[PDB]
Formats: C-alpha cells, sequence, structure tokens
C-alpha cells in the first residue's frame, strides 16, 4: 500500500522514519520533512531492476511540507540515506515484495 | 547545520570565544548585526542579521554538481532575552521580522537565549530579522540593567567535516604518500588516484566528486600534498556588538 518516508523524529532527531518500510512492485514510497532539515533523497544503491543511483535527488527541499512521491516495481530491498545527516545516523530501507 | 552544532556542543560558544560552527566550517567570511543602541525592559526590538557572499558563484553539492547556497546562524542573546512571543510584536514591526515562529528554534530548552536559524536558501534571505523580546530586571533577579554583548555566529554554504569526523566533499583532499601519478579514473569520483610510491608500492587515493583536481598523470607528488583545490564557496564568521538594557524613565 502506499507508504510515506518522514525525515527526522519528533525527538529533533535526523532519521528516516520509519527507519524500515516495505512495499510491492507497483506501490509507491512517499517523502515527508520531520524537521531537522533540510534533507533530500541520496539513496544507496538497488539491485538490479531499478535505478538508485539516479533517482537520488540532490534538490534540498528547504521548504518542509512533503518532497515528493515515487512509485517503484523492481523487487528487492532498496538503500538510501541523507546526504547531510549522513553522520548523524538517517538511514533507512524499502522493501518491494 | 545548526542541529549538529546541538548535537556536538552543549555550549555553543567557546572559552575563546570561538564559536562551535567553526570546527566544520573551516574558512571565514564575513557576519554583520545590527540592533539598536538600548532597548527598554520587556521590549520588543530587531536584530538584523546578514550573511554576505556573491550569489553568482555556485557550491558544489552532495552529489557533485554545482548548486545554490543556505544559510544559517546563531545568535547569542544576553540572559532573559528571547525570540519574541508573536502576541508581544507590536503591529508596524510584524511585517518586518521573520516569520517570528517558524524561522527561529532555541539552542536548547535552558538555552532560549541562543537563537538558531537555518538552513535557508541564501537567495531568499539577504537579511534575517528576529524579533526580540527584552527582560525585565525588576522581575527577573538574574537579569540587571546595564550594557550587555550579543555574539553572532552566521554561516553560508556546506560544511568541510561531518560529525562522523570523516570529510565532506566539499573539502581539499591530499597526497597519502608521496609518488608518482600512474593513473586516476572518474565518474566525477576520482575514484583513485594512484600514487607509486619510492620503493615499489602503489597507493590509492580516493576523492569524491566535486573537487577539482589539481594533478595530471604522471605527476611526482608529496606525501600531504594537495591532489585537489579547494572547492569551498562560502565561510563562517562571527561578530560581536553590544545593547544597552536602559531603565524606564
Ligand atoms: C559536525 C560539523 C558541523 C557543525 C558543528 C556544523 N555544521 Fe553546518 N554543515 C556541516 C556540513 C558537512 C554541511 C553540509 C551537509 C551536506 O549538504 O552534505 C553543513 C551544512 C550547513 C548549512 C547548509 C549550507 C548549504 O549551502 O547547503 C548551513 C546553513 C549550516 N551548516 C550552518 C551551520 C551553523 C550556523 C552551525 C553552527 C551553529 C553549523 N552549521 C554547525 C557541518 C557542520
Ligand atoms: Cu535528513
Amino acid at each position: 500500500a502506499s507508504v510515506q518516508i518522514k525525515m527526522g523524529t519528533d525527538k529533533y532527531a535526523p532519521l528516516y522514519e520509519p527507519k524500515a518500510l516495505s512495499i510491492s512492485a507497483g506501490d509507491t514510497v512517499e517523502f515527508v520533512m520531520n524537521k531537522v532539515g533540510p534533507h533530500n533523497v541520496i539513496f544507496d544503491k538497488v539491485p538490479a531492476g531499478e535505478s538508485a543511483p539516479a533517482l537520488s535527488n540532490t534538490k534540498l527541499a528547504i521548504a518542509p511540507g512533503s518532497f515528493y512521491s515515487v512509485t517503484l516495481g523492481t523487487p528487492g530491498t532498496y538503500s538510501f540515506y541523507c546526504t547531510p545527516h549522513r553522520g548523524a545516523g538517517m538511514v533507512g530501507t524499502i522493501t518491494v515484495e | 547545520y545548526p542541529f549538529y552544532a546541538q548535537y556536538n556542543y552543549d555550549s555553543p560558544r567557546e572559552a575563546t570565544g570561538k564559536i562551535v560552527c567553526a570546527n566544520c566550517h573551516l574558512a571565514k567570511k564575513t557576519v554583520e548585526i545590527e540592533v539598536p543602541q538600548a532597548v527598554l525592559p520587556d521590549t520588543v526590538f530587531k536584530a538584523v542579521v546578514k550573511v554576505p557572499y556573491d550569489l553568482d558563484i555556485q557550491q558544489v553539492q552532495a552529489d557533485g554538481s554545482p548548486s545554490g547556497l543556505n544559510v544559517g546562524a546563531v545568535l547569542m542573546l544576553p540572559e532573559g532575552f528571547k525570540l519574541a512571543p508573536p502576541e508581544r510584536v507590536d503591529e508596524e514591526l510584524m511585517e518586518e521580522v521573520g516569520d517570528f515562529y517558524y524561522l527561529v528554534t532555541p539552542y536548547s530548552e535552558t538555552d532560549e537565549n541562543i537563537l538558531l536559524a537555518g538552513p535557508l536558501p541564501g537567495e531568499d534571505y539577504q537579511e534575517m530579522i528576529f524579533p526580540i523580546l527584552s527582560p525585565n530586571p525588576a522581575t527577573d533577579a538574574g537579569v540587571y540593567f546595564g550594557k550587555y554583548s550579543i555574539h553572532l555566529g552566521g554561516n553560508r554554504g556546506r560544511g568541510q567535516v561531518y560529525p562522523t569526523g570523516e570529510l565532506s566533499n566539499n573539502n581539499a583532499f591530499s597526497a597519502s604518500i608521496a609518488g608518482t601519478i600512474a593513473a586516476i579514473e572518474d565518474n566525477g569520483f576520482g575514484f583513485d588516484v594512484t600514487i607509486q610510491p619510492e620503493d615499489g608500492d602503489a597507493v590509492v587515493t580516493s576523492i569524491l566528486p566535486g573537487p577539482e583536481l589539481i594533478v595530471a598523470v604522471g605527476d611526482t607528488v608529496e606525501a600531504g600534498q594537495l591532489l585537489t583545490t579547494n572547492p569551498n564557496v562560502g565561510g563562517f564568521g562571527q561578530m560581536d556588538s553590544e545593547i544597552v538594557l536602559q531603565s524606564s524613565s
């Protein structure tokens, strides 16, 4: 089902929430900015099927509200991270079963 | 980011007076702050902050591509001073000041006198105006009337180091060892500059996309010598000002 990726916790902690995310081939994964911005989508790498090193948008959306959404299909576990909040420990995952 | 300062340092201002942002943001650039000469006790006044840079010049971004710069700052007010509540801001002033609530965040719960802003788009905010509410010494024992100092730390552009301690792409990279450069490979990233040391060994130094390679293959380099230029366009600067907490009448 349609899911969303929140960047930042109510604990002023810059982390991807939910830390883990699962979906099916054909589902969508939204992305909204919680706090401790800015943020952005900087995937780590995905298995054959998709293009992790492509979807990565360096369009640091300063304006808080809701970055954008994107649909997937390629089955497997996708990994990403926050370009800025890289050391802060802001990484997550996305499954497309 | 200001967030990073909060995690790393309880106190943003070192004894020396150096502001913590400096640890990450290596280059120095100007910071300006203007406030009134004096202010009456529980009154609201504006603190104007500016962080200059040439808008024409682009910075290396996380992906390695060029883009605009973002700005941010830490404004350290005297004890008892805080960002003014919306209710407190007088009518003429409200439009003049930054969205009082949204832009400003306290350093910590105890730290309300230390205000953080940003990151914000540099192009958008030529001036950041903080609505500030002075304390009232009659009510508050902790503060007295007198002259006080305000410390500003203002930054533009991406920092050199991460809280990880590892260097960012917006920094100079140096030869890990002396030798000759056999070859260099490139996805923007120089996955590697391969250097042949003095006695047969070959080492590889990886540089991320963004910095520009100074050296060419077949070139000799000393250890620690710069492999790349310094791509850093921005910088962090500090400036102090004084304000007089005045007695009415
Ligand atoms: C632990 C190191 C560290 C500290 C401390 C730190 N920053 Fe940063 N800051 C960085 C790095 C690195 C970046 C770049 C992140 C990225 O885009 O990959 C950054 C980015 C920023 C940006 C966005 C700039 C742009 O053009 O995208 C602003 C604004 C900023 N910091 C302001 C500050 C201020 C003000 C302080 C001090 C109150 C501060 N930072 C403290 C490391 C730090
Ligand atoms: Cu983030």
